[PDB]
């Protein structure tokens, strides 16, 4: 039994409630045990409890007297028990209950009014039971109930007589998922005082029954509606008729295997704001199919269209101007589909569109011309996602229409060509370009000329050609702060490659072949590419095969806070290499071949470090090699992960596998 | 539903009285106890098993457990003598009653019966009818044996009588009527009402000379 | 750079068995991983790309799964010709690193060998050196104890045995032990015997020939 | 406080329709926190449940199997009442009817009606014959003198007897009614008054009979 | 019909210049990258690097940076791989493959036939082939076997056939063993039914590519010595 | 805001070599590369080469590979272009240009240096007065800058005060080999004898500053 | 090496008209085209960059058009201060090549007569043994003007040299400086010297003269 002001006795196989708990506890957690009974006498001294959780037990029934023992009880969780029958005495004396959980108790039917004196109850959960009806009382009570959960039951009908007990109640959420309901008795929804959210997920309805349902929701106070997976195969302009008389703002129609969307199907919801149509089987989207939805601000069409039939060549066709009505649409997610291509007037109309996700939305978008994104001309687009579209070529002036574009993701494609610079023409407000994971990009001096306002450039694993150009291809990028050039295995770069990037803060260069460039044997000496980076904050140089480090490479890196030189063949470092790193807070040198740590190297480095990482190193356990290091470790404030565990010595054989933490420095 | 109460239960004045109410798992429902006096409307004395309504004495306590719903009245007085009914709504039956319980409060010392015999009025003879009225009051117990005598010959013909009921002072009383003709009233020399109480007899007598 | 290590190193399974080879990466190679199959002496063959995608023209029994640093190649029903060395490769970096590969062998039942001993031809004797060749035809398993015997005396060190691949049909090895001796040692002895001890033979069969009489 | 005034015909002929009316005061008929209903008590101390009625959104009324389809409880939101309709009555429908108020939550009856009595007989309702009763020749030293009123031959039951229209209370006793062999009822009601104030004090008796529309008040002439 | 064919087996001394070829045909040569793979005898596949046939853009593995030179000829549609000065440890099998970008990663679908590079301080010697045959009366079981021994040759490979490649099944060519001297020895047998005496002619044909030698030999048992 | 300053003119001897100066001020010298341009009178312009002020890297034009030699003094913030083996065909104007936020532009240019390959040494300008013999509504005064070498000269009027109504004609080359420039100024007659008119001729190669006053009036 | 072929040779167009210069790229240079204006003497001023984008401060009348290898500079409604030489350039591949250049002069729908003056040799110039007489034609239009010197009513030939300034920024009028150079001997040999201006601005050929000793 763990006491932390909240008594937690979970998974202890307790057959009886503990009697040694302090009189200070207010919460009791008894999930997963073997309690069959709950006597009141065992709960007398603990009259300060405000929350009780006894889920996953074998409790048969509940004593009325017990409810008198906890006058401060707010939340009661009785989920997954054997509590099958309820009476009026069960929860009678628990008037302060605000949350009651009764899931998976195999309750088949509720007697009279067990919850009549629970007028403080806010959330009632009766999920995963065997209730065939919704009647929970014969009078009006529970005016404070806001959530009624009735998931996974045998409820077949909603009757006014059974649901009018909440006439003076305001239900925010009426959960009726996984229920086979086949009829809605007239006036059942008006029987409730205030119904805001209706959830009919996993409920076999059909266009007709859903139509009658919508007719039943008319003139109500509904705001949220979820008809997900109701197998709504088709929709006409009569299906959502009743909803004409509602102020609905959220509609979920996902997982319905929706084949055809008839004209003016959603013309009855001019107040809808959130539309979920993800995961369907739409074969043909007509023009006026999305008419009337001029207040929608978010539309999700993920996997909403049919897959390619391969043989039948059955491609999901989207007619022109099909999105023109959603004038207030700001967020459009059409990712993961088999749309043939981008028509000339496909996205015409969306004059508030700020986010467009086209991730894998097309069968093959192999070429980006100047006419491709012409429909988005009058859209204030800020973010465009074009990943996983098999794009193999980007022509000039392809993004002229997206003048306000800020974030462009062209990653995860087959882009293999020469960047002339004209590909970025029009992007005056460009912020970041994600070009990672592609074929090949041949670089030129004019490659990024037209976009000097760029701050973040990602070229991870794309095979950069001519990156070793004398006038650096990155020269016009003055405002660049983050540059990713990892996984490219570039064997040659020049001195002035990072010239002009005085505002650069984060530099990723891991998994390249820059080793030869830093050896003393390299023609013309070492390549000091870290020259003039006065604002570099995070430097990544892992997995380069570095066996040598020149003394003055890290000279102009004063503001460098995090340095990553792990996963290299580094061993002996020259003196005063980190002499200019005063603002260093994180040092990474794990998985190297370091065999000596001396003061003349890690002196100014260990000054204000808060994170040291040299996990896998073959240290040498002698005085002149480890004394200063161990003596520093014993008195440092630096947080060192796996300090006593993985800091082992590989030499001398006397200290093989011996932790450096336990080395004796009294002999030195 | 099926609720069973004991037929009759007696108790000494000022002793702990107990009433039963049997039923299958009745300990799951809220039981109610009503008190009813003859000539009056039944009044609820116990609701919510143990709660005493506004204007209800603290002598009335209640309980309900298992298969038994028990009512308890300590310090039973003479005014507590009445009928008792238990009830509970349960299913759509919406109010289920029991068999009923009759409480009997013992003495209360024995008293002498006041016998008053009223002859037929003159206006009754104007309508050519006669009926002698025997009226007894204040006696305990209520077990009495009344007889009508014509001179020395007993007459049980044309005799109507009520069963003895209790008054407001917990003493018993009843009324009797003997319907005859004015001719017979002016025939026999004397008619007598003889009331036998616990063996002893209190008698009244009237004659044609009036 | 990135270290790719497979497990197990080598296994044996019967035809029709479902086999699973695991491939671990030192760091996250995401979804980019390929499975290649290599037959002995022949160029590799692309089975799987992108960890789960099945390459065009590849048999249906080959599947692949996994992400992050854990991947798994799965053979549904092994075939007599499905024995090969299966390598995994990472493509999250332009420095592609393969694994050490996994050797797939077949768990055929025990089968006795067909022994045939061959004396040196005279054209070879013309040169001045003799080589006797012992042959074990079609057997299982690999573990074969071949012991030569010159005049009922065990020779050792001067024998070199070559073991062939498993048969493309019945999956049975073939062993050839070559024994080299000088021309002066040839006519110096009498009985030349080849003894074969195996798990497919209760008593070691010895096929022999006598010098001159053969 | 809450008061319930109950009324209706005391005599209903067989195979016809029994009607009753219960008016409420101090509470509303169409509102929650208040339930209503009917319960009859057949002669022989047999407490039976007829029905209940209540409102949440619609009108919800519940009946017994005993009342079958012969009963109908309809409320009147207008005049703040509730009625009772029992079709096809047999002599066993004769009972002491009580209209009742059920109090939420657990249905208990905190308020009953005074109760009205109905009878099924197919008669014609005969009117009572009340005559005063006092001693012809009274000249005693007794400190008590009992005078009364005698009701003769009436149907059906009951009849209410008063003294001085409610002024005289203590000392008043009304005897239970008997059934004559002629099929009619007879009742007596007496009271004891001082012998010193016989001719100096007024004593009048009231008699009320419901189904006959008869109210007879009679003064007893004191005999010197 | 995508096809990649490399050069023949090379046999040079440590210090000599070498240049193996790799020509492709049946596909768009300059459309897909061409990569190289080294495989040391008994060791796993190793990545060398790749080249684009169009612009001859070279990207070597960090291990082979400056240790080898990958070239290409767009005209002949032939990628080349060369060493200026061979080494003792350059002895391995060299494959070339086509890089097909599928599933957003470079994968190799078509491979070469393989080029065996044998570099040692020793010289080349022609093979010596001598037949194998059991005794005269010893054959009376069910099936007999005859043999061919290609002994004392350097270096590998050696191609063994039976009846000019006619006889397929029934034969067994064993791996070559390295003798004490430094020469190889290979055994190649064939199994036939009881009609092995004097029914059909079994002549083995052995070809040795380095020393350019082809020798055929008939196998039968001689009764007298 | 930002200036690249080159010398006025440079007179040189055929066969010899000359360095040309380009001082960068107004910004951080080690930011943009320095480009050079050769422009002959009337003819087109040629891009000589670009040089990095950081590492001294140079991208040359294949024509100026052996004629132009680029260097940069970072401490002095100056780009130097040395022209060797000078011929008369090398006599032209040489500019140093820079790039802006758009590297495909040449926003910042220097005032250019006029290289003159002649071997004739330097002669100072002879300044003579020019006044009529005459009155009329508008009178005309002037100065005659005769016999000097080489180009150019700068002729101001009254220390830069007199501006409008002044025509400084392009210089002409005589048969004697010396340039001769003419300068004039038109002023109303009423202001002839009221104020003072002095012209300032400035010849850079001869270090000559002459102030000649036109009397008469 | 990508070359730049500029058209036309020279250009003359009056005020308010629209002019178009042309540049033909030998190879693909994309949109990287620069148009410079340069008045004689000063360093070239950038007008257009990237073929379509105007420089910061450049008037709206200048506008560039782009198509294939044809890159054109278009000025709508010329103004008198839009004169000078116009050059083009590419910024694609080094080495950068410029255009041949098009010189733009303007015209005006009117004719202005030259203010003719004459200047005698100096008193300090005659010490040198060389006399120079200067004939000035101040602010005129058009350019075509005949200056004929007269030594005692005798036309001089070859010994006189003209020098004309560039077009005016506002009124677009030229000035001409004719110089008659004669040694002190030839000067002191005669008396009356004149210059004759034959132009379409003045009615009859104006002759301005002076006498020796008069000044
Ligand atoms: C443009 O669209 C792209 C989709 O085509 C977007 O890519 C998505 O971006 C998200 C967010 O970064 C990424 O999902 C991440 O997944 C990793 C790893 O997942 C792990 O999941 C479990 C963990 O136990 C297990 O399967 C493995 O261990 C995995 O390692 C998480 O660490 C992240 O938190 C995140 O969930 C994917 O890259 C991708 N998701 C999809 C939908 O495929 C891209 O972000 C868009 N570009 C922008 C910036 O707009
Ligand atoms: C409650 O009891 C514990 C145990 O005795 C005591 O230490 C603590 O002070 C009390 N309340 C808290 C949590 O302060």
């Amino acid at each position: 039994t763990v006491s932390h002001e909240v008594a937690d006795c979970s998974h202890l196989k307790l057959t009886q409630v503990p009697d040694d708990l302090p009189t200070n506890i207010t919460v009791l957690n008894l999930t997963h045990n073997q309690l069959r009974r709950l006597p009141a006498a065992n709960f007398t001294r603990y009259s300060q409890l405000t929350s009780l959780d006894v889920g996953f037990n074998t409790i048969s029934k509940l004593e009325p007297e017990l409810c008198q023992k906890l006058p401060m009880l707010k939340v009661l969780n009785l989920q997954h028990n054997e509590l099958s029958q309820l009476s009026d005495k069960t929860f009678a004396f628990c008037t302060n209950l605000t949350e009651l959980h009764l899931m998976s108790n195999s309750i088949q039917k509720i007697k009279n009014n067990p919850f009549v004196k629970q007028k403080n109850l806010i959330t009632l959960d009766l999920s995963h039971n065997g209730l065939s009806s919704t009647k929970l009382g014969t009078q009006v009570q529970l005016e404070n109930l806001q959530e009624l959960l009735l998931s996974n039951n045998k409820i077949q009908a909603l009757k006014s007589e059974e649901l009018d007990i909440f006439a003076n109640s305001s239900l925010k959420k009426l959960e009726l998922s996984s229920n086979q309901i086949k009829e809605f008795s007239p006036g059942c929804f008006h029987a409730i005082g205030r119904l805001f959210g209706l959830f009919l997920n996993n409920v076999q309805l059909g266009p007709s029954l859903t139509e009658k349902l919508c007719l039943e929701l008319a003139n109500t106070s509904i705001r949220n509606l979820s008809l997900s997976n109701s197998q709504l195969s088709t929709t006409s302009n009569t299906t959502f008729l009743g909803l004409k008389w509602t102020n609905l703002t959220m509609l979920d129609l996902s997982y319905n295997n929706l084949n055809v969307v008839g004209n003016d199907s959603f013309a009855w919801l001019p107040q809808l704001e959130y539309f979920f149509l993800e995961y369907n089987n739409i074969q043909h989207l007509f023009s006026h199919s999305l008419h009337g939805l001029f207040n929608v601000r978010y539309l999700n069409l993920k996997r909403s269209f049919t897959k390619q039939s391969i043989s039948l060549a059955s491609l999901p066709k989207i007619d022109d101007f099909s999105f023109q009505w959603l004038k207030c649409l700001e967020h459009l997610n059409m990712e993961d589909n088999d749309i043939p291509g981008i028509k000339s007037n496909m996205f015409t109309g969306l004059i508030n569109l700020k986010y467009l996700s086209l991730s894998n939305s097309f069968t093959s978008l192999r070429t980006l011309t100047n006419e491709t994104f012409v429909s988005l001309a009058h859209s204030p687009l800020h973010i465009l996602n074009l990943t996983k579209n098999k794009i193999s070529k980007i022509e000039s002036d392809a993004f002229s229409w997206l003048g306000h574009l800020e974030v462009l993701d062209l990653g995860l494609n087959e882009i293999g060509q020469e960047l002339t610079g004209q590909e970025w023409r029009g992007l005056e407000n460009i912020f970041e370009i994600y070009l990672s994971y592609n074929k090949y990009l041949q670089l030129t001096r004019n490659s990024f000329a037209l976009v000097p306002s760029l701050q973040r450039l990602m070229l991870r694993r794309v095979a950069l050609k001519n990156v070793d150009s004398s006038p650096s291809p990155f020269q016009p990028l003055r405002n660049l702060t983050i540059l990713d050039l990892s996984n490219n295995n570039i064997a040659n770069i020049n001195d002035d490659m990072l010239e002009g990037l005085e505002k650069l803060e984060i530099l990723d260069l891991q998994h390249n072949n820059l080793a030869r460039l830093w050896k003393h044997a390299n023609p013309g000496g070492p390549i000091y590419f870290l020259k003039g980076l006065s604002h570099l904050h995070i430097l990544n140089l892992e997995s380069n095969g570095f066996d040598e480090i020149p003394v003055e490479v890290f000279k102009d890196l004063f503001e460098l806070k995090i340095i990553d030189l792990g996963l290299n063949n580094l061993n002996t470092l020259p003196a005063s290499v980190f002499n200019n790193q005063v603002s260093l807070k994180s040092l990474n040198l794990q998985k190297n071949l370091i065999t000596s740590v001396e003061k003349k190297v890690f002196g100014p480095a260990f000054r204000n470090l808060t994170e040291l990482d040299m996990r896998f190193n073959p240290f040498d356990c002698t005085c002149e090699s480890i004394a200063w290091f161990v003596n520093w470790i014993n008195e440092t404030h630096t947080n060192i992960p796996e300090l006593s565990s993985h800091y082992l010595c590989n030499t001398p054989p006397h200290y093989h596998g011996f932790p450096v933490r336990l080395f004796d420095t009294s002999s030195c | 539903s099926v609720l069973t109460q004991p037929p009759s239960v007696s108790v000494a004045p000022g002793q702990t009285a107990r009433i039963s109410c049997s039923g299958d798992n009745i300990g799951s429902y809220y039981v109610h106890w009503y008190q009813q006096k003859p000539g009056q409307a039944p009044v609820l004395v116990i609701y919510e098993d143990s709660e005493r309504p506004s204007g209800i004495p603290e002598r009335f306590s209640g309980s309900n457990s298992g298969n038994t719903a028990t009512l308890t009245i300590s310090g039973t007085q003479a005014e507590d003598e009445a009928d008792y009914y238990c009830s509970s709504y349960d299913d759509p039956n919406f109010q289920v009653f029991g068999g009923g319980t009759k409480l009997t409060v013992l003495g209360q010392p024995k008293a002498a019966p006041s016998v008053t015999l009223f002859p037929p009025s003159s206006e009754e003879l104007q309508a050519n009818k006669a009926t002698l009225v025997c009226l007894i009051s204040d006696f305990y117990p209520g077990a009495v044996t009344v007889a009508w005598k014509a001179d020395s010959s007993p007459v049980k013909a044309g005799v109507e009588t009520t069963t003895p009921s209790k008054q407001s002072n917990n003493k018993y009383a009843a009324s009797s009527y003997l319907s005859l003709t004015p001719e017979q009233w002016k025939s026999h020399r004397s008619y007598s009402c003889q009331v036998t109480h616990e063996g002893s007899t209190v008698e009244k007598t009237v004659a044609p000379t009036e | 750079d990135i270290q790719m290590t497979q497990s197990p190193s080598s296994l044996s399974a019967s035809v029709g068995d479902r086999v699973t080879i695991t491939c671990r990466a030192s760091q996250s190679i995401g979804l980019y991983l390929a499975w290649y199959q290599q037959k002995p002496g022949k160029a590799p063959k692309l089975l799987i790309y992108a960890a789960s995608s099945l390459q065009s023209g590849v048999p249906s029994r080959f599947s692949g799964s996994g992400s992050g640093t854990d991947f798994t190649l799965t053979i549904s029903s092994l075939q007599p010709e499905d024995f090969a060395t299966y390598y995994c490769q990472q493509g999250n970096t332009l420095s592609y690193t393969f694994g050490q590969g996994t050797k797939v062998e077949i768990k055929r039942t025990v089968a006795a060998p067909s022994v045939f001993i061959f004396p040196p031809s005279d054209e070879q004797l013309k040169s001045g050196t003799a080589s006797v060749v012992c042959l074990l035809n079609n057997f299982y398993p690999r573990e074969a104890k071949v012991q030569w015997k010159v005049d009922n005396a065990l020779q050792s060190g001067n024998s070199q045995e070559s073991v062939t691949e498993q048969d493309s049909k019945d999956s049975t090895y073939s062993l050839s032990s070559t024994l080299t001796l000088s021309k002066a040692d040839y006519e110096k002895h009498k009985v030349y015997a080849c003894e074969v001890t195996h798990q497919g033979l209760s008593s070691p069969v010895t096929k022999s020939f006598n010098r001159g009489e053969c | 406080q809450v008061q319930l005034q109950q009324s209706g015909p005391g005599l209903v002929k067989p195979s016809q329709t029994l009607s009753l009316t219960c008016a409420i005061s101090g509470d509303s008929v169409s509102s929650n926190s208040a339930a209503w209903g009917w319960i009859r008590q057949s002669p022989g101390r047999g407490l039976e449940w007829l029905g209940i009625i209540q409102k949440r959104s619609k009108w919800y009324n519940n009946y017994a199997v005993s009342v079958k389809s012969r009963i109908t409880i309809n409320p009147d939101t207008s005049k703040n009442q509730f009625s009772l309709q029992l079709n096809s009555v047999t002599p066993e429908d004769t009972a002491v009817y009580y209209c009742a108020r059920y109090s939420y939550p657990f249905y208990s009856i905190d308020y009953w009606g005074q109760g009205t009595l109905v009878t099924v007989s197919s008669a014609s309702t005969k009117g009572p014959s009340v005559f005063p009763l006092a001693p012809c020749s009274r000249s005693t030293s007794e400190s008590t003198a009992a005078l009364g009123c005698l009701v003769k031959d009436y149907f059906p039951e009951p009849v209410t007897v008063s003294w001085n229209s409610g002024a005289l209370t203590s000392g008043v006793h009304t005897f239970p009614a008997v059934l004559q062999s002629s099929g009619l009822y007879s009742l007596s009601s007496v009271v004891t008054v001082p012998s010193s104030s016989l001719g100096t004090k007024t004593y009048t008796c009231n008699v009320d009979h419901k189904p006959s529309n008869t109210k007879v008040d009679k003064r007893v002439h004191h005999h010197h």
